[PDB]
RNA sequence: CGGAGCCAGCGAGACCUUGGCCGAGAGGUCUUGGAAACUCCGUCGUGCUGGGGAUAGAGCAUUGUAAUUAUUGCUCUUCAACGAGGAAUUCCUAGUAAGCGCAAGUCAUCAGCUUGCGUUGAUUACGUCCCUGCCCUUUGUACACACCGC
């Protein structure tokens, strides 16, 4: 397993991080643009609670992306046994994150999508959870 | 005997003169823990 | 948990532990 | 020129009541009464005396007090039953409020060969107070058609309800005669008699 | 919907726990569910009542609803508590208030904070309400002053927060309307005065109602939840319990 | 923002407290309100196009507001989100009303009727219901589901038939007579219908 | 870019002496800067 | 397998389950005729979807429908919607899609309750 | 246990899913 | 103790009277597994409870 | 003789008692004529009012 | 194919009590004419000569209904309301009831306690629903 | 009033019990395991009447306790006030008012009281500042257009 793309995210919020410390404290340039950076991590997901930039430096790491890994979600809401049962399932076209469909099973969940990636309604998948639970309805299709 | 727990306070006048001296003095001073706009 | 928990899951799976302890 | 849709004759495994089927030609309030022939006479009271979407039964659970206008939409009898239960007693009964109006358009079916629906929009028509007055001494105003409507169905129930309080005219039997004198026009109704009486004050503040 | 509240509390349960670790090493400002709104959006209260209630219990809660600015009266005829809530958070309410009454006469006060908590539960003492006084008319519902007294302990200022933000922030500087919570051995007394700025002092007149309200459960939740890890809990039936303070 | 076309100026901007993302926009046909929604917040932002301010925020939706519109005649707000329903806000005038109503599925897209009589949604399940506002009841309803044409991706694993990425609409609109709609989505087919008699007047590719 | 492309459904596409020239202008070329200012302004 | 479907109707704390089938045209609740519903007075209301789309419909089919909870309205509501969207479903699955698209327009058109629940969620009309 | 109850996912799906007195006795 | 739900419990041949009850409530009491409770409210029947 | 008008504006701010609203009516006889009448019940434009008079112009009733 | 259930409650009960009636053979106590069916009643039964045969109908119809039956759940079963106590019916009447239509043969000693429909009395049962639809 | 038909959801730190046999009932005895309102058909019938069940008398039983003591039910008889409520006053807008029952007493309060749960479920209004009361403004300050002008 090769998470060389993932260093490279990591250790570009590094950098970047690294160079709004050298600009002078004061200036509204640098403070604007360290907020916009922890928002937006905060919107991925990749920081669970909103941080200071201090703590962004050593928060971010390879695995809190690898957390946002759909497979990875999935396995943590139950959907799928192991990550590759639900690797098999995103490749087959079984799960949906909100209204759009993704057989994609790099795709990284944002913070706010994460309460919406579900089963597609007519997956056979659903049918026999509805079946177990012997609540299937029909006029649902599902 | 002993009881278990706290009586509950009866508001006499005395109680009252006391409650409304202590609200006179922080309207005089001008004194209120009240919100503000941040 | 093949990638661990983050912070509050972390606290979540501690407080279930303790709890079923008792 | 001929359509079929139906080429075998339909036989259910469960049996099914040949008047249920005549119900299925056509719907008709408690199996007996048919909607089409009912018009309101009055121009005014049309659109709120709502009586073109025809019902089995007067219970429907509809959502009429959400908007402003919704009673106007409201089937005319499911709003009479719904007036019947008052008095605290009575009230969250509405099955025996069906049931009284059920008995009440038997008997004005036997007194007076006339459709009994048709008879109760004449009723409300009738009974509809065209002009009132308003506290200022009093002044003269005119009365809007769901108002009209509102107070033509309380004074009938309310009169039906008075006449036999304690009486040995059961509810129905005294819903029947107010519906039949209402539509009549005769004095002999409550409700008529407490129509003429504002009208008449009205014109006395006009 | 469900998944999004379940994630939330656990979030919510989490920053309790830091800020209780955070204040221990201070030990060694607002709290976090007032923090995001404090100072920016006035609060949104509805007012309602047990199950049935007697008509005094109804006028207490006209009452209650007349004392706080933003707060309105709600019936509550067969709501179920999830649903009540529910639907309090759909509306964008800020804090709900529940009250129980004996016989026309009130006993209990709960306050619950969305979406995640806190919910204080007090109960009432010696309540006067303003349709026990003859020619009373009508109260002044303009912004009040606040003045909250003789609150020290860490448990006192929690208190102060949950009823400091039942009002409107930011009152005119001669608002002649006043609401004052004076603790006095753990029994908060409300009282309600209009006062005149005279030559030589201050004049006060009193409105009403009167009534005093005690603390005795804190939890850390919607008063839905039962189940929810209580912050704090009035302990009764401990030996020191007839002298111990804890506001 | 706000933008003047006369002189090609932004003369205003508007912002939430907290930096909410907006994803729809609707504004009043007098031009004094705008109104706009969000995936993250559930609420509806509310603003005076003269002040600049908050008036309010729109509260009830249980899911993300997907869409917005005013009635153009009657100035009603139609709002729609993946909770399944849909609420008319009567905002102007002394007293608010809200009327939600329930739909099978998660609703897209939402149409006005240049008359303000009628609205359309399209759904995730490829349905476009029509409900009467006033009465707030359906009124009819026509398929979609069979006319989209969606093409098996080069990364698929899956036949096309078998797809259902996108055999939904995501933006549907009235035409000025108000006899027809266009509808449109993530697919390669553009269906326009007509609204009286729930037919496909024509797909273009 | 890095980030909106792991977490975008859609695709992203890679984001972008001598006299230059203008391709794209705020206000259209007959417009001129008097006409953009209000009276009140003036 | 027998071509059969399963659907639910709901009303207040009502629950009904319809499992619809081929057959030649047996409707039963709780395992007794349809006409044996009761209360009297609203059997028609369980009658409104096979009157509205005609007992023809009905004559290739067995309906099955098992109700618990709530009370007597709430019940004959659940079954009337049980019935209308097991009748819908049904076609859906084992013929064609025009006659589902005309029986969802008949009750739609007749009244919506008999395929979407009819819940009345509290709603904090007073805003605030 | 209500916490689980209370936090149950609907969507987690796991394969298992998928899946005289005397003679009475020696009958069986 | 003759009734008891959860901790709430009704209690008897303590008193006599209601009458005497009213002297003592509030008062504190625990029982021999060293419970501690206290005197709430005299029932009014039977007398004494 | 009775009338039949349709309302065709309801008017506001116009200083009414409580419950009573001003309207402008269109006789149906001639929908040229109109004339401002005062109603006491719940009112919206197209509604038809039964004037016993069609005379009498209304006033305001404070 | 017919059963009780495909007919109604009342109409099975009133046609069977009837026969039962003018078969004869139903053994009724002599305390018929003076009892109550229950304390929270107020007067006996208005139809003295063929309550206790309509008692015996509807009980035999629940026997159908319920496969095991004692008389433990006929007196919840016809007791009611009367602060409320919801009195439970007369315990007398039913055990003669029961006891009596076993002599009949209609009913008999169900296994692990109760009362079962006879095999004799299930087709006969069935009889007088077939005659009631017809 | 008499029969018959039936539909809930909360809730679990010897005593409960399914069933058999007695008794008119209350209630006894021998054994196994650990909902009402409501709907249908009938009787009665404007008469303080088959509404109301206070007071009183006689019995059949339960619980202790050692008294002929009370306690809790049942049977018959007796058969009251009450005929919709003055001056006044309180509350109330949709699953709301109101009716109906069931369960638990979970550190405050509560013991036919408190809380919760379910069942049946409306009339009217959803507009106005006319009266009353509580407020806000009278440096646009407000980014274009329009409107306004001490
Ligand atoms: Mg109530
Ligand atoms: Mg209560
Ligand atoms: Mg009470
Ligand atoms: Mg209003
Ligand atoms: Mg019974």
């Amino acid at each position: 397993e090769d998470y060389h793309k993932y260093n490279r995210i990591c250790g570009d919020i590094r950098r970047l991080a690294n160079k709004l410390s050298l600009l002078p404290p004061t200036d509204p340039f640098r403070r604007k643009h360290e907020q916009l950076l922890l928002d937006k991590l905060y919107a991925m997901g990749v920081l669970t609670t909103k941080s200071k930039i201090s703590d962004l430096e050593n928060k971010v790491t390879v695995s809190a992306i690898c957390r946002r890994r759909l497979p990875v979600i999935m396995h943590r809401l139950k959907m799928a046994e192991t990550i590759q049962d639900a690797v098999k399932f995103i490749e087959q076209g079984h799960v949906r994150v909100g209204p759009n469909l993704i057989n994609d099973p790099a795709y990284l969940v944002t913070r706010n999508m994460e309460d919406y990636v579900t089963w597609v309604d007519n997956s056979k998948i659903k049918k026999t959870l509805l079946r177990y639970r012997n609540q299937i309805d029909d006029f649902d299709f599902s | 005997f002993d009881r278990t727990a706290k009586p509950v306070p009866v508001i006499t006048s005395e109680v009252t003169e006391s409650l409304e001296d202590m609200i006179r003095r922080r309207i005089q001073d001008s004194n209120f823990d009240d919100l503000q706009r941040r | 948990n093949p990638y661990g928990l983050n912070e509050v899951d972390d606290f979540a799976s501690k407080r279930e532990k303790v709890l079923l302890g008792q | 020129f001929e359509v079929v849709e139906e080429f075998t004759p339909v036989v259910l495994a469960t049996p099914i009541p040949e008047e249920v089927q005549q119900a299925q030609t056509e719907i008709k309030l408690f199996n007996k009464w048919s909607f089409e022939e009912v018009e309101v006479k009055d121009a005014s009271l049309v659109d709120y005396v709502q009586v073109r979407q025809p019902i089995f039964v007067a219970h429907t659970a509809g959502r009429y007090a959400n908007k402003r206008f919704r009673k106007a939409q409201c089937p005319i009898i499911e709003r009479l039953t719904n007036s019947l239960m008052m008095n605290g007693r009575n009230n969250g009964k509405k099955l025996k409020a069906v049931r009284i109006i059920k008995h009440t358009l038997d008997i004005i079916n036997v007194l007076t060969d006339q459709n009994p629906i048709q008879v109760v929009v004449d009723a409300i028509t009738n009974t509809g107070p065209r002009e009132d007055t308003t506290r200022v001494r009093r002044q003269a105003v005119d009365v809007s058609p769901l108002r009209r409507v509102n107070q033509a169905i309380a004074l009938l129930t309310i009169g039906a309800r008075e006449a036999a309080f304690r009486n040995i005219k059961t509810i129905a039997e005294t819903l029947a005669e107010e519906l039949i004198n209402a539509a009549k026009g005769s004095s002999t109704s409550y409700a008529i008699k407490k129509k003429d009486e504002l009208e008449r004050v009205a014109k006395s503040n006009r | 919907m469900l998944r999004r509240q379940a994630r939330e509390r656990r979030e919510y349960l989490y920053r309790k726990a830091q800020e209780l670790q955070d204040s221990q090493l201070q030990q060694k400002q607002v709290d976090d569910e007032y923090a995001a709104t404090s100072g920016i959006m006035d609060p949104r209260i509805i007012v309602t009542t047990s199950r049935d209630p007697s008509t005094r219990l109804s006028q207490f809660a006209k009452e209650i609803k007349l004392l706080f600015p933003n707060a309105v009266r709600l019936n509550r005829g067969n709501y179920v508590m999830p649903n009540l809530v529910d639907a309090c958070k759909k509306s964008g309410t800020t804090d709900l208030v529940v009250l129980h009454e004996h016989r026309g006469v009130p006993t209990s006060l709960t306050i619950s904070h969305f979406p995640h908590g806190p919910t204080a539960q007090f109960s009432l003492h010696n309540v006067v309400m303003r349709h026990d006084i003859i020619n009373a008319g009508n109260q002044s519902e303009v912004n009040p002053h606040l003045i909250f007294d003789n609150f020290t302990t860490a448990l006192g200022k929690r208190v102060v927060c949950i009823l400091k933000h039942l009002f409107n922030a930011g009152p005119k500087k001669d608002s002649e309307r006043v609401i004052t919570f004076a603790n006095r051995g753990d029994f908060i007394s409300v009282r309600q005065h209009v006062y005149v700025r005279t030559r030589e002092g201050v004049e006060i007149a009193e409105v009403g109602p009167r009534f005093e309200m005690r603390l005795f459960e804190l939890r850390l939740g919607t008063l839905e939840n039962k189940d929810a890890d209580v912050e704090w809990q009035l302990r009764r039936f401990i030996r020191t319990a007839n002298k111990k303070d804890y506001l | 923002r706000a933008w003047d076309l006369i002189r090609y100026r932004n003369f205003r901007t508007f912002t939430g407290t907290e930096r909410i993302q907006f994803n729809c926009l609707a504004v009043d046909p007098s031009g004094e309100v705008v109104c706009a929604g969000s995936l993250d917040n559930f609420d509806i932002h509310v603003w005076s196009v003269q002040t600049g301010q908050l008036l309010d925020a729109l509260s009830g939706h249980e899911g993300p507001v997907s869409c917005l519109s005013f009635s153009q005649e009657n100035s009603v707000l139609a709002s729609a989100s993946w909770d399944k329903t849909i609420r008319i806000w009567s905002i102007f005038g002394r007293s608010q009303q809200v009327e939600p109503i329930e739909v099978y599925s998660d609703v897209l897209a939402l149409s006005m009727r240049p008359d303000g009589k009628e609205v359309a949604v399209s759904t995730l399940k490829g349905q476009i219901s029509i409900f009467n506002i006033e009465d707030a009841k359906q009124v009819g309803n026509i398929d979609c589901r069979k006319d989209i044409i969606s093409g098996r991706f080069n990364q698929d694993r899956f036949t096309a038939k078998n797809s259902e990425r996108s055999k939904f609409f995501t933006t549907i609109h009235y035409s000025f007579d108000g006899m027809a709609i266009v509808a449109g989505g993530n697919n390669n087919s553009i269906c326009l219908y007509d609204v009286p008699n729930e037919v496909l007047l024509k797909r273009f590719i | 870019y890095k980030l909106d492309v792991l977490s975008s459904v859609h695709f992203v596409p890679k984001p972008a002496e001598t006299p230059t020239i203008s391709m794209e202008d705020a206000q259209p070329l007959y417009m001129s800067n008097a006409s953009s200012l209000a009276p009140q302004e003036i | 397998a027998v071509p059969s479907v399963q659907t639910f109707g709901k009303k207040k704390s009502a629950t009904a389950v319809a499992h619809v089938k081929a057959g030649k045209g047996l409707i039963k609740v709780n395992g007794s005729p349809i006409t044996l519903v009761e209360p009297e007075i609203l059997r028609f209301k369980v009658y409104e979807p096979l009157l509205l789309v005609g007992l023809d419909k009905f004559s290739n089919i067995d309906i099955r429908v098992r109700v618990t909870g709530g009370g007597h309205v709430s019940q004959v509501y659940a079954i009337r919607q049980a019935i209308a969207k097991g009748l819908v479903a049904y076609h859906q699955k084992y013929v064609d899609e025009q006659s589902k698209n005309e029986l969802k327009k008949a009750f739609t058109s007749y009244d919506r309750t008999l395929l979407i629940a009819d819940s009345r969620r509290p709603e904090p009309k007073k805003f605030g | 246990l209500r916490e689980k109850a209370k936090e149950r996912n609907p969507d987690e799906y796991y394969h298992a899913m998928h899946s005289s007195m005397d003679q009475v006795k020696l009958l069986k | 103790p003759y009734k008891i739900f959860k901790n709430t419990a009704f209690i008897k041949d303590m008193f006599s009277s209601a009458m005497e009850v009213a002297r003592f409530e509030g008062a504190q009491i625990k029982t021999v597994s060293g419970i501690r409770g206290e005197i709430k409210r005299a029932l009014s029947k039977p007398e004494g409870h | 003789p009775v009338t039949l008008a349709k309302v065709i504006k309801v008017l506001g701010r116009t200083g009414s008692r409580g419950g009573v609203t001003q309207v402008r009516v269109e006789f149906l006889e001639d929908t040229s004529r109109t004339i401002v009448r005062n109603v006491k019940g719940p009112v919206r434009e197209n509604d038809i009012l039964v004037l016993m008079e069609s005379e009498r112009e209304a006033r305001r009733l404070r | 194919g017919v059963s009780v259930r495909d007919v109604a409650a009342q109409d099975f009960i009133n046609a069977y009590a009837s026969f039962l009636q003018r078969q004869g053979k139903l053994e009724v106590p002599g305390y018929v004419d003076i009892v109550k069916t229950s304390s929270g009643n107020e007067m006996p039964p208005q139809d003295a000569e063929g309550w206790f045969y309509k008692r015996a109908a509807s009980v035999a119809r629940h026997i159908y209904m319920r496969k095991q039956v004692g008389v433990g759940k006929l007196n919840k079963l016809y007791g009611g309301a009367k602060p409320y106590k919801h009195i439970d019916a007369s315990g007398s009447i039913n055990r003669k009831v029961l006891q009596a239509l076993e002599k009949i043969g209609i009913v008999e000693i169900s296994p692990k306690g109760g009362r079962r429909i006879s095999e004799n009395g299930q087709r006969d049962l069935d009889r007088i629903a077939a005659q009631t639809l017809e």
